[PDB]
């Protein structure tokens, strides 16, 4: 029953290791860029005017 | 289990010490080193603006409509209700064949709603019909475990996650089986389709989540950073990250390109587990529904609590932000839906 | 307010009226969970059947007993759905003492459950017909698989049958008092007071929960 | 003696036998019994006007309080034994 290891040593394991990985900095200061560029259009960080708010 | 298990068990581990070494090599920062100088979002407060009462039994799921107005609530009373958040009106009340339902979803077009529970079947309902009522469109059977999360890809294909360690995608028109995503070693609890709808992530009860290729069919990567079951998952708005809500009193987030864990979002005083998570509109606020009848609001960049959403006398099981990020639709076991700000 | 909005509000009012109508029917009945082992024969515990659910009413009160099937041997996540039932029926047959250790470990796991801390259990010891014919001969006794199954009080059959009950009540009263209490019974294949015992246990369960809800216990 | 009974009641506040009877209603009944005992002191002594006006009602109100406490205390427990009245009612 070499299927428990095959899918876990040559299908999934051998494929997950062969993935291009970037340094964490370019993802941290990419989520940061996304949240900074979308601060004006986020109506929970900056509450909308009462008239604009439908609730 | 032959000589290829005194060999191919180590060779099933050689790619684990040569992956963590690869993983721990591309880490020149943590999240709280480039997000340190950004001023905090402050003591974010949010009062309830609409309390959608009407359910009797405990609420288990709640999905927002694409139009930012309608929402569907799933409760253990065997009833599915489509709401009008602006006026708290009840658009529909769809009885369910199985009184035990743990999933609910809204089709992106708004023409369909799906539900599923211990019956191990996803029943998909047609909302707009010439008949004038709500009737089942398909009876998606062929899955052994109880369903735990249903999400609508298009108007004709749906993705479901069940307790038989298999995430799995259907085609509504045929009702048959297109792709079966396998590899999890425990009951899958949550699901979160990517904004581009070409990938999705799912968290099982094995302290691990897998990013699947819905078009291709195999798991791209597995994310192991917890120590207990993952009963909550949600996807970053930008499509390059996601957060895991686990029952070990912590909620971590991961980056798809980094293939690592970024922050933990844990407090010493909090012991109860997390049930649901969601990013609001830009990923700065990470809403998280906990088990002690509360729902903390986390500044994702700073990993500090910005506010609490108390007001439920029973544990919070549902949590979802609207499409335009104008309100939240937390629902708890007290059979009460609530809309915040 | 617009006329269309007014009609929508009236439709919503009808929706709540119909939803509330079903609440009385839902609350009238009593919900039970059936669980145990494969060899327990849980199906024939209720010989009058009238998720494999059954709907039997004795003394003109309806009970809905749910037998969960198809799920794996975890019960870790779908048991966090039944924390509103009246009780859980844990049926275990004592035909073999090799599996009674596993059965009592399962009972320990399900009794000491975080979501099942305030729900009681009614213990049904199924298949008491062959216990006599397994202990009358004595060709394989429980002391072979257990240290001190050598004292308990046909006389021999009863002294053999009360030791498992002593172990199970020891497990039940090990941890957790007042909120939930086990109800050890003795069930047979040809026994007829199986549903009667279930009813006589759940009425006392309701009485205890009302005592706690009126703060008298 | 009534004060001592009250003291042993409060000292053992959380106890199944004490909780078996209505604890707050038992406290009220004990206070009413204290009042009934005190109402006997009005009779002894020189009969004034105020003590003659507050003599018989003093015992009557206290005793009817005691009997009402007994009645309601055994009415709640009688009603919980039902088939299928308040913390302050």
């Amino acid at each position: 029953a070499s299927i428990a290891q095959a899918r876990k040593l040559v299908e999934q394991l051998k494929m997950e290791a062969n993935i291009d990985r970037i340094k964490v900095s370019k993802a941290a200061a990419d989520l940061m860029a996304y949240c900074e560029a979308h601060a004006k259009e986020d109506p929970l960080l900056t509450p909308v005017p009462a008239s604009e708010n439908p609730f | 289990l032959q000589s290829e298990l005194d060999q191919l068990r180590q060779e099933a581990e050689q790619l684990k010490n040569q992956i963590r070494d690869a993983r721990k090599a591309c880490a020149d920062a943590t999240l709280s080193q480039i997000t340190n100088n950004i001023d905090p979002v402050g003591r974010i407060q949010m009062r309830t603006r609409r309390t959608l009462r009407g359910h009797l039994a405990k609420i288990y799921a709640m999905h927002w409509g694409t139009d930012s107005r309608l929402l569907v609530s799933a409760s253990q009373d065997g009833k599915l209700i489509i709401w009008d958040s602006y006026t708290t009106n009840k658009v529909h009340a769809i009885p369910l064949r199985s009184s035990w339902v743990m999933t609910c979803a809204y089709a992106p077009s708004g023409n369909y709603v799906a539900c599923g529970g211990l019956d191990n079947i996803c029943s998909i309902y047609n909302l707009k019909t010439r008949e004038g009522n709500v009737r089942v469109s398909r009876e998606l059977a062929g899955h052994t475990g109880y369903l735990s999360c249903c999400r609508f890809l298009d108007d004709n294909q749906i993705v479901t996650s069940s307790g038989d360690t298999t995430c799995a995608l259907w085609d509504i028109e045929t009702g048959q089986q297109t792709t079966t995503f396998t590899g999890h070693t425990g009951d899958v609890m949550s699901l979160s389709l990517a904004p581009d709808t070409r990938l999705f992530v799912s968290g099982a009860c094995d302290a691990s989540a897998k990013l699947w290729d819905v078009r291709e069919g195999m798991c791209r990567q597995t994310f192991t950073g917890h120590e207990s079951d993952i009963n909550a998952i949600c996807f970053f708005p930008n499509g390059n990250a996601f957060a895991t809500g686990s029952d070990d009193a912590t909620c971590r987030l991961f980056d798809l390109r980094a293939d690592q864990e970024l922050m933990t979002y844990s407090h010493d005083n909090i012991i109860c587990g997390i049930t649901s998570v969601s990013f609001s509109k830009s990923g700065r606020l990470l809403l998280a529904g906990y088990d002690d009848f509360n729902c903390n609001v986390w500044d994702a960049l700073k990993a500090d609590r910005a506010g609490v959403l108390a007001g439920h006398d029973n544990r919070v099981s549902c949590l979802g932000v609207t499409d335009d990020g104008m309100a939240v639709a937390t629902g708890s076991w007290d059979s009460f839906l609530k809309i915040w700000n | 307010v617009s006329a269309e909005d007014k009609a929508a509000a009236e439709r919503s009012k009808m929706i709540d009226k119909n939803l509330r109508e079903d609440g009385e029917k839902a609350r009238r009945t009593l919900r039970l969970l059936l669980l145990g082992a494969d060899n327990s024969g849980k199906s024939t515990i209720v010989k009058q059947m009238r998720i494999f659910e059954t709907k039997f009413q004795v003394d003109k009160v309806n009970f809905h007993m749910f037998d969960v099937g198809g799920q794996r041997d975890e019960r870790r996540k779908w048991i966090q759905c039944f924390n509103d039932v009246t009780a859980i029926i844990f049926v275990v047959d004592s035909s073999d003492y090799n599996r009674l250790q596993e059965a009592l470990n399962d009972f320990k796991s399900i009794w000491n459950n975080r979501w099942l801390r305030t729900i009681s259990v009614i213990l049904f010891l199924n298949k008491q017909d062959l216990l006599a014919e397994k202990v009358l001969a004595g060709k394989s006794k429980i002391e072979d698989y257990f240290p001190e199954f050598a004292r308990y009080t046909d006389p021999r059959v009863t002294r053999a049958k009360y030791f498992i009950r002593k172990e199970f009540v020891d497990i039940s009263t090990a941890s957790g008092d007042g909120r939930h209490i086990c109800y050890p019974h003795f069930t047979c294949a040809v026994d007829t007071e199986n549903a009667r015992r279930i009813f006589n246990d759940c009425k006392d369960i309701i009485l205890q929960m009302n005592l706690r809800e009126y703060n008298l216990v | 003696l009534t004060a001592f009974v009250l003291g042993v009641f409060i000292k053992f506040r959380n106890t199944p036998i004490v909780k078996a009877t209505n604890r707050e209603l038992s406290y009220l009944l004990l206070f009413s019994l204290l009042c009934c005992f005190s109402s006997s002191l009005f009779f002894i002594g020189e009969p004034q006007d105020w003590t003659c006006r507050l003599r018989q009602p003093a015992f009557g109100i206290s005793f009817v309080l005691c009997i009402s406490c007994i009645l309601v205390k055994t009415n709640r427990v009688l009603l919980v034994f039902e088939a299928k009245w308040g913390l302050n009612l």
